[PDB]
């Protein structure tokens, strides 16, 4: 019936809408793992810098002595 | 008529005329743009014997009338025909007098400026509308979608237009009109049905076959593979019950008719499919926003009631464009009324009466004032 | 007839599945900004250490020269 | 073929290909850069049934062929298309074999280096030219003018380039490319004619409207005042006789089409008019010689056959720059052949064969040798 | 707004504006110095229709706006643009009224004194700041480093300045400005990408390619050897994912773009690389302290976020200067904010309010008072 047409339409379209909000959320989630990846990369590079820092400190230390 | 002096909202779409009052959700008087005239002369008396027949009257009297189109692909044949059909719409169908209500009209994209000047002049002289505004149907469909970013595919009955609009700004440099529309669809289907054994020329069968297109037609996911499996296809082949009662069976033609817009080489167009026309349109403009255009494409028109445009659209654009960002189409149900809805939206706000085209402005500067008053 | 009945069922079930998927995706989203924020926290702390290490290294090297 | 082993001179200008022999005054085979392909498939027999159609053959067969551009704004689509058109030019049009004649070619300004490396490699493998040289069309137009000082405005069909050269030295730091060219002109005129009531999309009407631009178009001395007086303008309004026989009348559009290059805001470019691009180009370089640049500006290209560029050019530059020194433009008649003439000039002198790009150099160092052999 | 009447600290760096309150560690409102203006005129209604667009709003609306620079290499176009952007910064971004807070500003080296006089006068008339102080960004970067000895390389977006300061005293006799900056970098990269097949002119792609410079660019350790090994370099060649989704691959260009500053002869500057400019600067002053200048060089600016400047710097200076004493560069992370930090440092101490430029001094002696009040 025409009423049946409209019923399936609103239900199916709201279904696709909900799925699509799911995937837009999933896109934000992907950009979030991205941000986490850059932050972890920066943290690891900073750790390398700090360890090199301590090594330089020691070397110049007994250079001064 | 409402006690308030609210405006008239009329969409003279290329294929359908939808008219009503401002503040209404749907147009009240909606009729196809066919016009019937007496096929022969008058000798009888007692009834009928009327020249112009419009609306459902002509639909019922299709067989006795030569069915003519006052507009085709935007071109105007006879302004008297529009005069009569507007008289019918305003008084016999809308039961309204245009004296007390300003009119908001929608026009086909890139309509002639001379056409606008002549139609406005004949309108103002013939009618007594207090005020005027005319707008492109593209921004109307945009308003119906309510999102300032996107490319509008307006598939009327005479022309298909691709228009990009970013953040509510028109991009005429990337707007194109394609001469493929319902007329072509009916023609191509006519020749295929001729190759199926049924050869008709008159307009009644034109309406029958467009009804068939409305009901049974497919948009093929893969073309040659689907005719290959449609060789026999007892289940896939589909039938229709024509009003005379004969059962007419059609198979691959269901998805071989809309394919022609996608594959124009079937009946000889240099222009490629409409997806190529959306693609070129997109690249003509700056690179960066193109992704948003990919993700914000909108389609509008009565044809859109058919299935298959969405899946075909996305798949081919993803084939042409890189598949990093996800492309999704949006199309609200019953979007052929959407333009008229947007017209009501225009009358909703209180700034709209700042730029009504009043009678005295036209009396001062002639029709030429619209050249400065709309754009 | 009956097929439309099955339709009621399948369409509603798919809609509810989409709803649950959207909710789970949003929850994972929020969790991902939580992890991004904590990663930012330790990155900022380690950078604040690194700055002083850089300063002490420069002064110590100048003293060595 | 001449008994002497004189070189080939070929200008592959962006819009026209002009080829001939060295020592000649004008190129012998001159054809537009359009390429036609069969719009449909083969079922008939007895004649035709040939894929590539180039030159006047495609011009006569425009209606039956999809008309495609193997190059647009310098970008290369399919090297096979150049292969076929060069075969046609050398054997069917020039009646010459490239085995016994070195080739001097001209390329669009700032063409891709990767484009040069690929085109040279496919050329050397496919063809058997003994020796090679390729040069920028800017210095070629300079040679045609025969004056080492000046700024060259090369208005091709895909790009317009402004290049300053002082005392026969290139100034790449002050060289710019603008994406406005014949294509844009045709497009803009297409949309205006659409607003005039005539809406066509196919390439045959593209050539018709570029012919209209060749014949009737003006360059407005004052823009808005000339549309104001062109409101009626029975005398000023001008008509054309289209080959089908209909009389198409155009008024202000004649000078509203080329104005778009001067006023890019009509169809949305951030860059201002080409006179601004010559102005900025001039000031980028040292102040002192700028006056000479003002007095030594040259313009080149097929478009230059139109009237109005000279007066507009000088007036606007004088408006922008101080009016102490007198600015004068120089433009010899039929300057679209001038580049090819300069090619002949290059072959005139006996030092030119000191730096022919021979086969063995390319065989030794691959295409990469050109990176050291031309520049 | 803080309950206390603490001063405003605003760095109007040539390329970035960073504003906030005194006593804060980092500026609160930081935005690039681009300004967007409507590319077309107004016909629509209901939203937008605003002239000036600044900050992230213009960044989001880059495509629709003509993007213009109110300052380039220190030169001032339109003071109204600064008026609007300062209004936006103070009220829409900082949410502060300048009536109750004196302002400390930083200016580009040798920002003109006449420019100082006009900007200060328009400022004092238009705004109601109680007190004023403006300083050179060189001493601000010095303060951020907190060491009175060294030569500051300020690499802004319009100019690169080399300024030597020994024991906290300025050496204008050995200070130089070079017209190479971000603009040049983008230009050179634009022409190389044009030779790579991608030719864009608009500012959106300018920002895209400067982002590419921020992400992928190298500073070549050895130039011609690295292009020789970058011939193929499948691993060394690096790609970027443009927001539209296309993958754009660049190889040697990564380290051939910053090399233009080091090797200006690529696009024609008489001045040699910036290391030569630091070298000459050093020798102009007395011999003895030159070693300290070698060992105390500092570099500042947003560009400094790129890798490779430090190693190249030291190696070339050691090549030019004797290698007895060890040369080492110092550059704290996120030093583009450092200038603003130094501004806060200026407001930290209680002697700073001894030389605030109050309203009454300007009312007495006009703008000319700054000639005696700052220097
Ligand atoms: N209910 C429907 N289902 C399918 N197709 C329809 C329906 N109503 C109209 N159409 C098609 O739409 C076409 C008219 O398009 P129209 O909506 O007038 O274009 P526009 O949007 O430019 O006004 C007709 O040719 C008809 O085939
Ligand atoms: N006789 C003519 N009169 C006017 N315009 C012409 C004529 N011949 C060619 N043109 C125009 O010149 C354009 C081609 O430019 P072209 O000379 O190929 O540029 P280039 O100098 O870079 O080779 C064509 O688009 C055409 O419109
Ligand atoms: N995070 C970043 N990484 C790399 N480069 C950057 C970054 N932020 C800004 N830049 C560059 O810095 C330039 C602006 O320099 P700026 O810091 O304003 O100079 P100044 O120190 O004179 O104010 C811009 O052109 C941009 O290319
Ligand atoms: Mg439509
Ligand atoms: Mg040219
Ligand atoms: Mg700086």
């Amino acid at each position: 019936m025409d009423a049946i047409k409209k019923k399936m339409q609103m239900l199916k379209l709201d279904k696709e809408n909900a799925l699509d909000r799911a995937e837009q959320a999933e896109a934000d989630k992907k950009a979030a793992e991205d941000r986490s990846k850059q932050l972890e990369d920066e943290l690891v590079s900073l750790q390398k810098k700090l360890k090199g820092t301590e090594d330089e400190l020691d070397k110049y230390s007994e250079a001064l002595k | 008529d409402e006690d308030e002096t609210t405006a008239l909202v009329c969409d003279n779409g290329s294929g359908l005329v939808k008219a009503g009052f401002a503040g209404d959700d749907a147009p009240r008087a909606v009729f196809p743009s066919i016009v019937g005239r007496p096929r022969h002369q008058g000798v009888m008396v007692g009834m009928g014997q009327k020249d112009s027949y419009v609306g459902d009257e002509a639909q019922s009297k299709r067989g006795i009338l030569t069915l003519k189109y006052p507009i085709e692909h935007g071109i105007i044949t006879n302004w008297d025909d529009m005069e009569k059909i507007w008289h019918h719409t305003f008084y016999n169908e809308l039961r309204v007098a245009p004296e007390e209500h300003p009119t908001l009209l929608t026009e086909a994209p890139l309509n002639p400026k001379a056409n606008r000047e002549k139609m406005t002049q004949i309108m103002f002289e013939t009618f007594n509308v207090p005020a005027m505004y005319v707008a492109i149907q593209a921004v109307l469909s945009l308003y119906a979608s309510g999102r300032t970013t996107g490319i509008v595919l307006d598939s009327g009955d005479g022309v298909t237009h691709n228009v990009p609009i970013y953040e509510g700004y028109a991009l005429p440099h990337a707007i194109m009109r394609l001469d493929l529309a319902g007329r072509d669809l009916t023609d191509y289907l006519m020749k295929i049905l001729t190759e199926r054994g049924y050869s008709f020329v008159t307009t009644a069968e034109r309406e029958i076959v467009r009804d068939i297109k409305e009901k049974l037609c497919y948009v093929a996911l893969d073309f040659e593979n689907e005719m290959a499996t449609a060789a026999s296809s007892s289940s896939l082949e589909k039938s229709y019950e024509l009003p005379d009662g004969q059962v007419i069976t059609i198979g691959n033609e269901r998805f071989r008719c809309p394919e022609t817009l996608f594959q124009p080489s079937f009946i000889g167009m240099e222009s490629a499919g409409i997806h190529e026309t959306t693609y070129n349109s997109i690249m003509k403009c700056d690179i960066d926003i193109r992704k948003d255009l990919y993700a914000n494409n909108v389609m509008s028109g009565g044809t859109t009631m058919y299935p298959g445009i969405a899946d075909r659209m996305q798949k081919e654009i993803t084939a042409l464009a890189p598949s990093t960002m996800k492309i999704k189409i949006i199309a609200p149900p019953e979007r052929k009324y959407s333009v008229w809805i947007g017209g009501s939206i225009l009358a909703s706000l209180s700034t709209f009466q700042q730029m009504w085209i009043t009678k005295q402005e036209y009396d001062e500067a002639g029709p030429s004032i619209v050249h400065r008053k709309c754009f």
